RNA sequence: GGGUUCUAACUCAGGUAUAACAAUACCGAGGACAAUGUAUGGUGGGUAGUUUGACUGGGGCGGUCU
RNA sequence: UUUAUUAAAAACACAGCACUCUGCAAACACGAAAGUGGACGUAUAGGGUGUGAUGCCUGCCCGGUGCUGGAAGGUUAAUU
RNA sequence: GGGUCAGCGACUUAUAUUCUGUAGCAAGGUUAACCGUUUAGGGGAGCCGUAGGGAAACCGAGUCUUAAUAGGGCGUAGUUGCAGGGUAUAGACCCGAAACCGAGUGAUCUAUCCAUGAGCAGGUUGAAAGUGCCGUAACAGGCACCGGAGGACCGAACCCACUGUCGUUGAAAAGCCAGGGGAUGACUUGUGGAUAGGGGUGAAAGGCUAAUCAAACUCGGUGAUAGCUGGUUCUCCC
RNA sequence: CCUGUAUUCGAAACAUUAGCGUUAACAUAUUAAGUAGGGCGGGACACGAGAAAUCCUGUCUGAAGAUGGGGGGACCAUCC
RNA sequence: GCUUCGGGGAGGCGGCAAUAUCCUGUGAUCCGGAGAUUUCUGAAUGGGGAAACCCACUUACCAUAAGGUAGGUAUCUUGAAGAAGCGAACGAGGGGAAGUGAAACAUCUCAGUACCCUUAGGAAAAGACAUCAAAUGAGAUUCCCCAAGUA
């Protein structure tokens, strides 16, 4: 799963970095609790802007 | 001695009657079959 | 029933084949699971009975796309 | 290359609210187990489908069968 | 109690006994599942099995086949 | 095997294929589906025959095998109808199982259960508890009264079915008569309901599940299959 | 001889069939990714796993995207 | 059986099946088109139910008594409109035997048949090449005759 970081979290990357996580890690924790977004163009534009 | 047929109207109408036939899909097929044979007695 | 909503997966019929080639009828069931999907666009969790392939389709297309396709399909 | 811990998936045939059932929310307890799909080894008269020869001073037993 | 309609019994049941399972979403059973019974019960309970009031009692054998525990080693599936 | 008579009752149909006869054409024969103002006329696709040998490539009155040019093997009037005999696939001469499978119908009989009602003449026995008096250090213990237990007793209704006679084309597809057992209980019984076929239910007999039970009934697969049994219809000639 | 037959023929009303016109309902992609392909288990192909192409998919995966892709019965190259 | 519009022209009031009272050139009976009426049950639809029954609620009006007339009141789907149920065969689709044959029988056959279930239309389905071919190439689907009982 490719995701943009919305905040620093250990062992994964900096703020705004697009990283690869296990789908369960992305789908069940980070995105639902607002620590990341799915890596789509419509999301990278939203974050970059 | 006691024989096999012991008549009861409520029991007859409740196991074999018209509304008992119409309550099931298989009872409605019984009725469709009786009507296709043209029986003058649909249900007891 | 035991049907995936998003992919349409349902049980398949087939044969159990023995080493002596005896055939018995069998079913192949979908890998169906209950999952609560977070939807930001509605700020809520929606629980779906979904297949693993459907979860991958959520991953690739988005819960919003899958949800609008289900709503167009009917049951919601 | 194994454990330990965590919680956020998942589970509750727990509590409270929603009339009731159920679902949902929260709390609580568990928790990457359990459980289920696919595949796979084992077990499996619980259940099925069948087989279980012929000769023969009746048949079986014995013997025989090239 | 039983072979309605050739067998009523020494057969079945029985109170009692023993083994064994089951910690509760129990084991177990019906069911494809949901849902049920067990039980709105909880190990002094519930299931299965044998035996069959009571009295005196119930010896030896764990090689076979089951069951229970153990895992050092041998062998061993899919997969890779 | 047949009481008798009358009536009906068994080698078919379709296609493929082979042989025979017959007819037409003849080294050729013949079209199919179709079209057609339809038995015609058209339609040559195809099929059979006209060559075989060899697994085959390949060659061909030859070819194969072989190193062999030897030897040896195999080779050197049909066709289309019509009719008939046989065969093949179909129920395939007709009738006949015990079965197996699918889908329904049944617990008004019976088995067990659930709910809700009802019944059990009459006569007995006399458990615990209780009371009193005595007794004991106190419990204990005794005696009398009293009480009314019990899958208790005797015995009608009711339920049952041990013995015998009768009856056995019965009065009856399970009874009668005379005796017999239980008869306040694990009792009998009414009404309604529940469980359904490899399923149920069973104080267990493979019992019962509508006079049907080692797998109900009905319909369907189905004209099951039957190396078996029975039957198979006019006449004469060799 | 009668009803008929040959032939010729009728419709106030309603239906049906067509052609035309018009209305109101729905529809109107723009070139295609969880797709093609692959592993495992099945199924369908005349083809019973077979040297088995091709199709379908329960399970697990997963492209290139026209300088590309599919098929031509394992498979590779070339060609169509 | 009522009305009307057409046909028709002498009988007629359906049959068993006649009898009586009657109708009919003021055009009956009869035939064809249209309309009106159309009890109750049944999808049955206000609730219920042992079908042809029991019990209602409500709006408007009329009655004055214990009612009468005309309506409304099921569920689901879609945003008021639809649906439901029934009924030949043929279609498409979801499930799917066994007897039988193999002279036994298990692969196989039977057969994707019977049957069960879902759902259309006058047909359905399929259909325009990510199809074949390998010939001088052809040019969607369906059906028939061959190819061929061949590979
Ligand atoms: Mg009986």
């Amino acid at each position: 799963m490719q995701i943009i970081l919305l905040q620093r979290i250990v062992n994964l990357g900096k703020l705004g970095e697009t990283v690869d996580v296990k789908p369960g890690y992305g789908r069940n924790f980070l995105i639902p609790l607002g620590k990341a977004l799915p890596a789509t163009a419509a999301n990278i534009e939203k974050f970059e802007a | 001695m006691k024989r096999t047929f012991q008549p009861s109207v409520i029991k007859r109408k409740r196991t074999h009657g018209f509304r008992a036939r119409m309550a099931t899909k298989k009872g409605r097929q019984v009725l469709a079959r009786r009507r296709a044979k043209g029986r003058h007695r649909l249900t007891v | 029933s035991r049907v995936c909503q998003v992919t349409g997966k349902r049980p398949m019929v087939g044969n159990n084949v023995s080493h002596a080639n005896n055939k018995t009828r069998r079913r192949f069931l979908p890998n169906l699971h209950h999952h609560r999907f977070w939807v930001e666009s509605e700020n809520r969790f929606v629980r779906l009975r979904i297949s693993t392939k459907g979860m991958r389709i959520i991953d690739k297309l988005g819960i919003d796309k899958v949800l609008v396709d289900l709503r167009a399909q009917g049951q919601k």
